[PDB]
């Protein structure tokens, strides 16, 4: 007798699809959240990446960029 | 911790979800700010520009 007798090996035939990929397909089958307890954190962290970080750096870089590129034609 | 797989995830996430959000931002704001007016040339002169932009 198998793991599961759902229908042939497991739940939805968890063979076919796992098996099948593991580097590539298994990843990409994490489409989005509400998947595992660590979708959270993930989310948490790619909206923490994106803060514009530098910010102080880059709003001084362009205003001083726009300063030179302003003053007169070089 | 010996597969690379999740950073090839984490690249496709990023060029595919934020990227449509920071293309649809970062164009508007660099054309507000290519004429912001605020540097008077103060010159005699009749040479009359425009914007860096026509540079």
């Amino acid at each position: 007798c198998p793991e599961e007798i759902r229908d042939q090996l497991l739940d939805f035939h968890e063979d076919l699809m796992t098996h099948c990929g593991i580097e590539l397909d298994e990843d990409g089958s994490l489409d989005g959240s509400n998947d595992l307890t660590i979708r959270g954190r993930l989310l948490d962290l790619v909206e923490k990446v994106t803060y514009l970080k530098k910010s102080s750096l880059q709003q001084l870089i362009s205003e001083t960029m726009v300063r030179w590129a302003q003053e007169s034609v070089i | 911790p010996r597969h690379r797989a999740v950073n090839l995830f984490l690249q496709g996430y990023e060029k595919s979800w934020i990227e449509t959000e920071e293309h649809y931002f970062e164009d508007k704001l660099i054309e507000d700010l290519a004429k912001p007016g605020a540097e008077l040339p103060e010159e005699d002169e009749a040479m009359k520009r425009v914007d860096p932009l026509h540079q």
